[PDB]
């Protein structure tokens, strides 16, 4: 147990997806970017 | 009973706007620097 | 997201913070600085 | 934050200087006088090597490559003037600045020795460690005559440095005062596994057993070399071979050049030509 | 899964939210040295433009 | 009325201090005299470098 | 087989690498063992939250492991939950890593340098049960050496040059045969107190046992001993504790700074 | 196997979680040095494309 | 001992979905860099 | 066999055996690499 | 410190993995044999 | 920008600011008496 | 209370004289900076 | 600004300033000597 | 022969072995792969 | 607090920027003196 | 100023002030030593 | 440390810093006589 | 008193203290004299 | 003068001083015979 109750653990997830999802948005969308200026493959 | 760090919620609020406020300025002042930048020397 | 200050201490956050992004700040200078193509002060 | 008996330790007082205008803690750091100033002059020095490093021997040569980075000190040509920045003057601020942080370093030890009651064995060991750096980068290029003398700052570089003063005597292993040293420094290793393993043997005994006592702890020994140093006396010796082997080492290195030009193998001739044979 | 939001009972968010920013922190500083540190994607030494 | 340092430092001390300094400082100067050819009087009164004739040189090329 | 793993990795290149993979595992479980003493730490942060943060730092804690003592002692688990101690001393200022002053006298206030942990109400034993610390005239066999003085009979000098008292007995370690304690009789009231030999600095020429830490008159509030014979490892910590805290608190320049 | 979770009663599934995780990231990362290191498999200086 | 049982039981089944998703997208990158440069 | 267990702890059996397994899979595949005519990774 | 009776039903499921684990193992010797024999 | 104060205590903030400011002032000086094109000594 | 111990008058009226010591040692700054693009431009 | 030594203590800022304008003095004279156009003892 | 496991604790005696046993065969294995005659991996 | 009371503050500080200007006047005299010695601008 | 000597202690002002004096007359003289234009041991 | 004696270690520190001073000072002009340095 | 002296023997050891300075001050200018007409270093 | 030896003691200074002048010996004859112009030993 991490101290948390349950109801923070559906809260927290919620908002970890959403700044995961977030993150990995502007991380496609630079690879995009990094593919159009010097492709790798 | 308090938070995992003892700041209530309005507490929490009025630490997060002048935080965002002070990241907004932090990052505008870093978008002109590279605007600058890029027009000093373009580096891609 | 004003609730990641009720799991992070705000003033933790700050000190490791504010000393990334002034590590960040000297580290990208002095990688330009490194350089030839981007030394500024070569001339 | 502190260790749970900590707060009733946290004392105000026992600087050496500056009183209260910095006795405080930052997280676990006592700061005090010799805190900042230390800090400042770690924070100064190791921004000059990264400096340093950004401007490289050349710019063709220039890497940050953590092996490869090397600060280099004065051609001896300098003497013992100052140098300019890029040729050996970053290397003496940085020496400068390493003895600052070095020596403040040592003083902060003395303050929270005085804050906590306890002798001051810990700064004056470490006094030993900085009278060897001492020797190296100051007084040994003093005797000589030039700051060039000294070892450049670099992880790889320095080791160059090492090699080719050893072989300046063409054969360093001769070195009296060397020999002395390592056997000190091997002898101190050897010491402290025994230490080790001893203290740990003990609390950690086998499976279904109580902890040992210091009565155990004579005896092994005992049993084994018939000789036990006690408790508290293996500390001392300890603390003395490592000492010894930073003095003879400081020693050694201050004898191969300002005192002693020749070969090492050489200095033997004195035994050699004894006239018993 | 759905049940996915349990893992914040069992591991402590803070702990695990710190580690994955250190984690990406140091990771995306590497890479950029890694590209850096290639005559191909050093894109400062790439004379372009 | 100077006996006052003599109130705030103890003779004794101050005697082997001032011993050790001044022997210290002593020999730190007559060493620097050593140091330099001009006051090296270890070399003799009537002391004469060798001459160096038809190309020699004392010490091999440096850098 | 081959040194060459590919055309730019080789064996010893391996090695290397799998050596930094244990040292960081050595390195963790070493810092593991180094936190079963006082974690999880006293912070702010912990304060605030209300306990819901204990801070342990990295790595976390380790399970607690077991220390079975001799001689039914009983039995101690090395990481232990402690019970939080009240400190005789205030901040000196309101900001966190701000020193506390002592409360009252502070050569009588526990804290600081006179500050000591309450160690069990138990003498350390020898191998066969017996205690430990010792005077000279319980551990019969034990005796001075010839070449050396006795401290018998020697006048025991405050910091200040004053006379402390005299020593009427020597308290020896019969494990480890040495002196640990000088037992003193105070000039002042006439009560028996123990005077450590790390505190003790001997004069052999003058006869006189010189004590750094505290003046004569502070000898009188050295903590005594429940029973005349022996001492428990609680009482030990309490009287040492007492002569170091006048290494800070016994003159007031003691405190400092020089300058 | 009709009881392969009987794992998780024995071992605490938190340390599992971040051991696995722990594992997996060394483990991609020394592959990904690896196939850096050959001629063949490296995709920073084989100048493809 | 800690774990009951019922939660021994869903925790494998977020374990081996979880773990299921992993290989999946492990077996595409192998398919995509044998396309891209087959090793055997 | 079965019995065997009561000497020998389940779970630190596994993470003992498992981390065997593992250097010794590492091990066997470096001694490959280290073989040219086993080394998959080139030419 | 581990009973009889969670004693029999751990080698079974001990078995059953190191079966699982025997069987990929013979494949994929298999496979290698197949891609360059050694022996 | 008030609260700061309430987070960052004044006395050791301004003792980490003003070090690390003439550190910093420092570091460029000594950057710029490196660079030969902006040393100012160079005569 | 507040982290540092600071309420909040005495924080704003520490604030204010942070800002204009802090004000009055850009504005140095600034001139310096355009005394140094007058002796010598960088970029 | 004379508030400040109600935060750092003047008798105590004095050594510490004394020490930082003696080391900062010390600093501009060793880089001035390693300038040879700046160099007085040449 | 039955009277063997009555002093040599079961689980101290198979661990030493299981690891002396390990190391017998490593040890055999890498002498013959250091041995061109016996060399499998070597191509012929 | 440091125990100055404000008015020994404002005391002290007189003293302060007092000497300090005395400081910094003999500093201007030393810089023009080098300036008319060897300029660096 | 006068009272200063109740700030500061007398004796061991002094033993800082001959101290610092000491290394100070050292240094200057080490740099004069350095110096080959000012080394009044040489010829 | 009295007021007392504060006057008296004024009156010699004083007088021993100028006596040091003006000797200082002598030397200076002899070495910039001996060899003037700017 | 510091030192666990009176006023008798401090004044007695000044002036010994003095008397020992002029003689070794007095062999010092007489060394240096003599050094200087041996070989003047300025 | 006589008082000297109320402060040091008669018979460790003699050992010193009998002690100092014998090394002090030592080492004056050793410089010489190390000087080739003083050396008496040679011819
Ligand atoms: C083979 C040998 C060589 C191998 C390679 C060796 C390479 C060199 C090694 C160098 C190691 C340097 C690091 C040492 C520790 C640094 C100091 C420190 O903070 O320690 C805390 C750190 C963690 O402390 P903790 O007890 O977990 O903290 C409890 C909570 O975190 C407490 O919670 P909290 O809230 O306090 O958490 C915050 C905490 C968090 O601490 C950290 O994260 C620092 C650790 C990062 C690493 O912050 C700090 O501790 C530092 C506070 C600084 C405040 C001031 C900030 C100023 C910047 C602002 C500028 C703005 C402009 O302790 C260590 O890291 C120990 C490292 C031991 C390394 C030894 C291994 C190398 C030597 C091997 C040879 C020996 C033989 C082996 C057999
Ligand atoms: C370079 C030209 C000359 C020369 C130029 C000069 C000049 C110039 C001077 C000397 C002086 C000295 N020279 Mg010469 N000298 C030369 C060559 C030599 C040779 C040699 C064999 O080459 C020797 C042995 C000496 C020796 C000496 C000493 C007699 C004397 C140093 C005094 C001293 O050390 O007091 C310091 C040591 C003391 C013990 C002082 C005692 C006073 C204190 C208060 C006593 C305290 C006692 C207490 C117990 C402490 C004891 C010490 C500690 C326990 C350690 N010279 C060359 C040839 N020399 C100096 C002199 O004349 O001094 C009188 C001096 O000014
Ligand atoms: C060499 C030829 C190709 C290449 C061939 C392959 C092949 C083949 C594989 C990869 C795989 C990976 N490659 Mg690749 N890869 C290349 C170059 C790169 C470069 C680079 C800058 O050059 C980077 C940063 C990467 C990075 C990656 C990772 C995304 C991934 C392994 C991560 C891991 O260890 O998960 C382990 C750690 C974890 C925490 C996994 C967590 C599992 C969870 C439960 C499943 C859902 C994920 C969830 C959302 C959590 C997020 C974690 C994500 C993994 C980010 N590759 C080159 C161009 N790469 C592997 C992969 O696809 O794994 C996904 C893989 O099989
Ligand atoms: C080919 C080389 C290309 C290049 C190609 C790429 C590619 C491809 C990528 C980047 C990415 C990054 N590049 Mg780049 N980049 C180049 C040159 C640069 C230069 C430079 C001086 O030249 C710099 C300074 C950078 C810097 C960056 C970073 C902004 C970023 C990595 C951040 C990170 O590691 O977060 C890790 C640490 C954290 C996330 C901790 C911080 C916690 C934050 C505050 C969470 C907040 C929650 C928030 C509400 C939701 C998430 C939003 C995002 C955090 C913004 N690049 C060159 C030109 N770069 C990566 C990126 O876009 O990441 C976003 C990326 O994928
Ligand atoms: C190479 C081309 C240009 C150049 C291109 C760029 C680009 C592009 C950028 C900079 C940026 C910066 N440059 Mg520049 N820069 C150049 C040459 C220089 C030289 C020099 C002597 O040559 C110097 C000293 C600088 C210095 C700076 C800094 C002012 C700034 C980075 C600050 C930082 O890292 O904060 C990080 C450290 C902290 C945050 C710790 C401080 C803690 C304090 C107590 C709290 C402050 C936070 C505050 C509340 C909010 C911040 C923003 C405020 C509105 C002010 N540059 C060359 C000539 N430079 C960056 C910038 O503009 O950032 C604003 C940036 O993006
Ligand atoms: C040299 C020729 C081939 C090659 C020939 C072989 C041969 C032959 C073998 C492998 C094997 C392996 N190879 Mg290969 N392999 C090659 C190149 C690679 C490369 C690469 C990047 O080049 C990688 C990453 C791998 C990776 C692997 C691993 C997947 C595997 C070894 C795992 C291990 O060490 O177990 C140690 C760790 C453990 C045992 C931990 C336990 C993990 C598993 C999941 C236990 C689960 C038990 C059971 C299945 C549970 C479920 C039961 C049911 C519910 C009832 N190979 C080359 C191309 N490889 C071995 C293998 O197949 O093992 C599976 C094997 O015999
Ligand atoms: C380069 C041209 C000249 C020259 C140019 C100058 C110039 C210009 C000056 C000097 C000055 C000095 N020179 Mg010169 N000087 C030259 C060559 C020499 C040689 C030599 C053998 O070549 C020597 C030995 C000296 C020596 C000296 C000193 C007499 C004097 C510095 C004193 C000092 O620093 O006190 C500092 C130390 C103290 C005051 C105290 C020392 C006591 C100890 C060391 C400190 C310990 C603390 C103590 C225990 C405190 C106790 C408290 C008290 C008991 C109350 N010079 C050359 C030839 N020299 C300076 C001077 O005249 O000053 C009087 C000066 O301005
Ligand atoms: C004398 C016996 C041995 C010894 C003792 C010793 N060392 C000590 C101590 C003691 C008693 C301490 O109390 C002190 C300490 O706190 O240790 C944890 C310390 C210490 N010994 C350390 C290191 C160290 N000791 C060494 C040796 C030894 N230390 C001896 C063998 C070595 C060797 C042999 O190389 C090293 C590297 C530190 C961990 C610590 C002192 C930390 C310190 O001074 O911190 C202040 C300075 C900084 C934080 C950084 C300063 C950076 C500089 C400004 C720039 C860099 C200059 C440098 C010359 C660069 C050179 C680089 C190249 C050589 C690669
Ligand atoms: C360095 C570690 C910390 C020690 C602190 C002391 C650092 C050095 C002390 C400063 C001494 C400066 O002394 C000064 O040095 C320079 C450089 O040699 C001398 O310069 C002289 O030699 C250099 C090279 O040898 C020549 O290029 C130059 O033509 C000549 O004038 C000056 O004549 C001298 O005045
Ligand atoms: C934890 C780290 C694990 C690292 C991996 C461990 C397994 C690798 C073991 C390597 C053992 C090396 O063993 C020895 O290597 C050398 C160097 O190539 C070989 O040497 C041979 O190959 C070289 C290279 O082509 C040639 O010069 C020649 O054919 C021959 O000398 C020996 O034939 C081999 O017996
Ligand atoms: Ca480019
Ligand atoms: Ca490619």
């Amino acid at each position: 147990m991490t101290g948390l109750t349950e109801e923070e653990a559906k809260e927290f997830h919620g908002i970890f997806t959403q700044s995961m999802t977030m993150f990995f948005g502007i991380v496609i969308i630079a690879h995009i970017l990094a593919w159009l200026w010097r492709p790798w493959l | 009973n308090s938070s995992m760090t003892g700041l209530t919620e309005q507490e929490a609020q009025e630490f997060h706007g002048i935080f965002v406020q002070s990241m907004t300025a932090f990052f505008g002042i870093v978008v002109i620097a590279h605007i600058l930048a890029w027009l000093w020397r373009p580096w891609l | 997201m004003h609730k990641i200050w009720q799991i992070f201490d705000p003033r933790r956050t700050l000190v490791a913070l504010f000393g990334f992004l002034f590590v960040l700040g000297l580290l990208i200078h002095f990688i330009l600085l490194s350089s030839p193509a981007f030394n500024w002060l070569s001339g | 934050a502190m260790l749970s008996f900590e707060r009733k330790y946290r004392v105000r007082g026992g600087t050496l200087i500056g009183g209260d205008l910095f006795d405080f803690w930052v997280g676990p750091f006592y700061v005090g006088f010799f805190g900042v100033a230390g800090f400042f002059f770690a924070l100064l020095g190791v921004l000059l090597i990264v400096w340093g490093a950004t401007i490289g021997p050349n710019a063709e040569l220039q890497t940050y490559n953590i092996w490869q980075i090397s600060i280099a000190p004065p051609d001896l040509s300098y003497g013992l003037g100052m140098a300019p920045m890029t040729e050996g003057g970053l290397w003496q601020i940085i020496t400068i600045c390493a003895i600052g942080a070095f020596v403040s370093w040592a003083l902060r030890e003395v303050e929270i020795c005085r804050k906590l009651g306890i002798g001051f064995h810990i700064p004056f060991a470490f006094a030993f460690a900085i009278g060897a750096y001492l020797v190296l980068v100051v007084v040994r290029p003093i005797l000589m005559g030039a700051w060039g003398h000294g070892f450049p700052y670099g992880i790889l570089s320095h080791l160059d440095w090492v090699s080719n003063v050893g072989y300046q005597f063409l054969h360093f292993h001769y070195n009296p005062a060397h020999m002395l040293a390592i056997t000190f420094f091997f002898t101190n290793c050897l010491a402290l596994s025994m230490h080790g393993s001893l203290i740990l043997s003990v609390t950690n005994p086998q499976k279904g057993e109580e902890v040992k006592t210091s009565e155990h702890e004579n005896t092994f020994f005992r049993d084994i070399v018939g000789y036990s140093i006690g408790a508290l006396a293996i500390h001392r010796l300890g603390l003395f071979l490592a000492l010894s082997a930073v003095f003879w080492s400081a020693v050694c290195i201050v004898i191969s050049g300002p005192f002693w030009t020749r070969g090492w193998p050489e200095w033997w001739n004195w035994w050699l030509e004894l006239p018993l044979w | 899964s759905p049940d996915l939001w349990k893992i914040w009972l069992l591991v402590d968010p803070r702990r695990i939210l710190i580690a994955v920013f250190a984690f990406l922190t140091v990771l995306g500083l590497a890479i950029h040295m890694i590209l850096l540190s290639t005559a191909e994607f050093n894109w400062l030494e790439d004379g372009v433009p | 009325q100077l006996y006052k340092i003599w109130l705030a430092f103890d003779p004794r001390m101050a005697l082997i201090g001032l011993g050790a300094f001044l022997f210290a400082l002593a020999l730190f100067i007559h060493y620097m005299l050593l140091r330099s050819p001009e006051f090296d009087w270890l070399l003799g009164p009537d002391y004469a470098p060798v001459t160096l004739s038809a190309g020699m040189s004392a010490l091999p090329a440096g850098r | 087989m081959s040194a060459a793993i590919t055309e730019y990795m080789d064996v010893a290149q391996l090695t290397i690498w799998a050596f930094w993979f244990f040292f960081a595992g050595l390195i963790i479980y070493l810092r593991r063992e180094d936190k079963r003493e006082g974690y999880p730490l006293d912070s702010d942060r912990t304060e605030r939250s209300g306990g819901r943060v204990k801070v342990v730092g990295f790595p976390d804690l380790a399970e607690p492991k077991t220390f079975v003592l001799p001689h039914n002692a009983g039995t101690v688990m090395a990481p232990r939950v402690e019970a939080p101690t009240s400190i005789n001393a205030t901040p000196v200022a309101p900001f966190p890593g701000a020193p506390f002053e002592p409360n009252g006298d502070p050569m009588l206030s526990g804290f600081g340098p006179s500050a000591s942990p309450d160690r069990a109400k138990h003498c350390d034993l020898t191998f066969e049960g017996l205690p430990k610390i010792v005077p000279l005239r319980v551990a019969t066999d034990f005796s001075i050496a010839e070449r050396d003085p006795d401290p018998r009979g020697m006048t025991v000098v405050g910091l200040d040059g004053e006379v402390a008292g005299t020593v009427s007995d020597v308290w020896v370690d019969r494990s480890e045969p040495q002196i640990r304690y000088l037992e003193v009789k105070v000039a002042a009231g006439g009560k028996n107190v123990l005077l450590p030999i790390g505190f003790s600095r001997f004069d052999k020429k003058a006869r006189k046992v010189k004590v750094a830490a505290i003046k004569a008159a502070h000898f009188a509030n050295v903590p005594t001993l429940a029973k005349p014979d022996q001492i428990t490892l609680y009482e030990e910590d309490k009287v040492c504790a007492y002569y170091a805290g006048g290494k800070l608190y016994a003159t007031a320049e003691r405190a400092g700074p020089l300058l």
